[PDB]
């Protein structure tokens, strides 16, 4: 379940990192970031308390 | 003159911003000396380069250091500073100096005793003297000066600290933090260092991007420090917030394999994309009966049309204008159609109005480009008018990518019959919004779209980018197609079908691709992560570790 | 190899994507 | 350009000052600091160059006064729960309360 919520998307355009920084500039890129580190964080911190 | 070599260790501390703290460890990230670095010294006016910072040391009198020199290569072209210690203050001045920096006549006037400048105004800071003297032989024998010299951002910062010792030709030990003495606010550039001996010797090191673990006492007066940077050790203190590590085996960090080289492997497309076709056309479609134009197995160059004069908007959704021009692309759409020029907003996707929900709507996601310029020659000639626009549609919200031209009947509920007047025959307007050469949205803005559909499939639009070579047996960073990724690339010896350009395992990431010049298969291996975990045996009886990998 | 006893062996016998995962 | 730090102020608004009231729970405003709480008389060794101090996790904890230069602690507020200590409604009505 961990790995595969890592292709969520959690309202990114894309659920891979790489697809981003190379498609969106700098501030743009840092809102859909922003969106995948919060979504990968609570997965990763309800896999924990699991 | 003649250079020699020592070590500092217990020196290159200082404080690190202006507040108090007391009795705790804290950890900060910022330039300071290396704990064991090799400190350079010299015979005691060599030029030495200035990096991030400067260390500077040296058990002399201001009858020999009388200042410092910061800068770019000195000349009257650029602003130097010059830092002159005199017998009871320091002076300090900004300028286009060609030298300046005499203040002691002898016989060495070749590059002395001229004084040149310019229009200094920069920051003429006076103070009590830098170097302050001892009682003779009634101190610890010399007085080792210590300052470092930093230059961030705006600022020039010199901390420093006196503190005699016992008499050696090298560097102390103990521990001791420097006080940030001056703080100019000055927007110098400086590449260059060199010393006022006007000719015992000094120290000079560089300071380096540390994180280091500061000791502050009950006075909050930094007695210790630990430099993570320093070994496995160290690394452990500052993770565990400790001067003191118990018995046992820690955590402390994240082994990995960086890359080094890197693989750009494209299809081998030589042929152009016919953007001359769509944004030269000069047969530009109404917004009514929009043409779509699909692109194909060609270069994509687009810096061409966005460092471009004559555009008046270039606006991307889902992707950087500067960016595209290294991606790959299928299916690439290009729409063009006219509109009136005030109505550029209502092709946002996203956007509502005529436009939107009749003539030309765009997908919430729309990953592409709205490009459009002014153009009113052509187009709108005096007492012509060429552009249909859509206002009748029964419905709403026609659809992404639609087209509708039907031309019926706006039944307004009146009667439901067949007729013109009280029917709203006709769903677009004759009255097209030309008012050639005048008013305000008189059919400027000829308009392309460009539709950027992301595949994984086979690229048949790709940027400029040149490609390389393949490396394998070796972490890299690859491009395969867009494909960009690290990891070590060799052959899968996979049964791949004639069909499939690259492969995924059971997490459903990429496993391995097909060389697109090659069309051999190979592998991607994530390069080794490990993980790096101290065993310590006790500070308390000894301070070497093992590392386990 | 292993010094097992029978059934400890028929126990053994029976029972049956780093992406920053590891097992210790 | 305006940039914001722990360093003493180099442009301030046009402010008017009041006196420094210590011993009692204030609103205060240091240089642009603002917080609540109570100012004491501190004996703190700040260095000629320190504004503003620390504890051992947050918070200012001490503060230069931009006047006298006097080194003033910050302690919060007295704050805690309150506890209501009652028999049955269905026997008194009489309550005793925990602070
Ligand atoms: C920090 C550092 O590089 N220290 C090395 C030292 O270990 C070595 O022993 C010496 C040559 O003998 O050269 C110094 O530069
Ligand atoms: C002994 C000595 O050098 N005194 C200097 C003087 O030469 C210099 O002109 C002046 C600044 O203008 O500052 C004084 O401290
Ligand atoms: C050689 C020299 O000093 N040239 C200065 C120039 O740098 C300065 O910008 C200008 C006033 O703007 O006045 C000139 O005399
Ligand atoms: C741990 C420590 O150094 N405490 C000293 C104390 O012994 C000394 O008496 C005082 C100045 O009088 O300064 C404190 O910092
Ligand atoms: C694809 C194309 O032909 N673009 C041309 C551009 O090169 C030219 O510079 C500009 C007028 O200055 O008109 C554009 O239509
Ligand atoms: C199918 C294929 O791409 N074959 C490539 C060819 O396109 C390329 O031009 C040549 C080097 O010039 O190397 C061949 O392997
Ligand atoms: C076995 C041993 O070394 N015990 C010492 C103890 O005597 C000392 O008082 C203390 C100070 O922190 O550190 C411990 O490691
Ligand atoms: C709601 C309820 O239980 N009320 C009871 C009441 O019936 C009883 O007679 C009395 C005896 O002291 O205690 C009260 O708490
Ligand atoms: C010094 O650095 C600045 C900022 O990077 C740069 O603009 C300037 O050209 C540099 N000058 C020299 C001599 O390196």
């Amino acid at each position: 379940t961990l790995v595969k919520q890592l292709s969520s998307n959690f309202g990114a355009i894309s659920s891979v990192l790489n697809d981003i920084l190379s498609r969106l500039d700098k501030p743009e890129a840092e809102v859909q970031i922003d969106r995948l580190i919060t979504g990968r964080l609570q997965s990763l911190q309800t896999y924990v308390t699991q | 003159l003649p250079p020699a070599y020592t070590n500092s260790f217990t020196r290159g501390v200082y404080y690190p911003d202006k507040v108090f703290r007391s009795s705790v460890l804290h950890s900060t990230q910022d330039l300071f000396l290396p704990f064991f670095s090799n400190v350079t010294w010299f015979h005691a006016n060599p030029v030495l380069p200035f990096n991030d910072g400067v260390y500077f040391a040296s058990t002399e009198k201001s009858n020999i250091i009388r200042g410092w020199i910061f800068g770019t290569t000195l000349d009257s072209k650029t602003q130097s500073l010059l830092i002159v210690n005199n017998a009871t203050n320091v002076v300090i001045k900004v300028c286009e100096f060609q030298f300046y920096h005499k203040n002691n006549k002898s016989w060495m006037e070749s590059e002395f005793r001229v004084y040149s400048s310019a229009n200094n105004c920069t920051f003429e800071y006076v103070s009590q003297p830098f170097l302050m003297d001892l009682e003779g032989k009634q101190g610890n024998f010399k007085n080792l000066r210590e300052f470092v010299f930093k230059n961030i951002d705006g600022y020039f910062k010199i901390y420093s600290k006196h503190t005699p010792i016992n008499l050696v030709r090298d560097l102390p030990q103990g521990f001791s933090a420097l006080e940030p003495l001056v703080d100019l606010p000055i927007g110098i550039n400086i590449t260059r260092f060199q010393t006022l001996l006007a000719l015992s010797g000094y120290y000079v090191g560089y300071l380096q991007p540390r994180t280091f673990l500061l000791k502050y006492n009950e006075n909050g007066t930094i007695t210790d420090a630990v430099d993570c940077a320093l070994d496995p050790l160290s690394e452990t203190k500052c993770t565990l917030k400790s001067f003191t590590v118990e018995k046992g085996i820690y955590q402390t960090s994240n082994f990995r394999v960086q890359p080094t080289e890197s693989i750009v492997r494209f299809p081998n497309i030589t042929n152009l994309c016919p953007f001359g076709e769509v944004f030269n056309a000069t047969r530009f479609a109404s917004v009514y009966a929009w043409n779509r134009k699909r692109i194909s197995n060609c270069v994509a160059d687009y810096s061409v049309l966005y460092n471009s004069a004559s555009f008046s908007t270039f606006k991307c959704y889902g992707v950087s204008p500067t960016k595209l021009n290294d991606l790959c692309f299928t299916n690439v759409y290009a729409d063009s159609f006219v509109i009136r020029g005030d109505e550029v907003r209502q092709i946002a996707p996203g956007q509502t109005g005529k436009i939107a929900d009749y003539n030309y709507k765009l997908p919430d996601d729309f990953t592409g480009c709205v490009i459009a310029w002014n153009s009113n020659n052509l187009d709108s000639k005096v007492g012509g008018n060429y552009n249909y626009l859509y206002r009748l549609f029964r419905k709403s919200n026609l659809k992404p990518f639609e087209r509708d031209i039907s031309t019926e009947i706006y039944q307004a509920g009146s009667t439901p019959c067949n007729g013109v007047k009280g029917f709203n025959c006709y769903f677009p307007l004759q009255p097209y919004g030309f008012q050639p050469t005048n008013g305000v949205g008189y059919q400027p803005y000829r308009v392309v779209v460009l539709s950027f559909e992301l595949l994984h499939a086979p690229a048949t639009v790709c940027g400029p980018k040149k490609s390389t070579n393949l490396v394998k047996n070796k972490c890299v960073n690859f491009n395969f197609n867009g494909l960009t990724g690290t990891g070590v690339l060799t052959e899968s010896n996979k049964k791949f079908l004639p069909f499939q350009q690259f492969g995924r395992d059971i997490a459903d990431t990429t496993d391995a691709v097909r060389d697109p010049q090659t069309l051999e298969i190979l592998d991607i291996t994530p390069c080794s992560f490990g993980g790096v975990s101290v065993i310590t045996p006790g500070t308390n009886t000894s301070n070497q570790v093992a590392v386990l990998y | 190899p292993s010094k097992r006893s029978f059934i400890e062996d028929l126990l053994f016998n029976k029972v049956t994507k780093f992406n920053g995962l590891t097992v210790l």
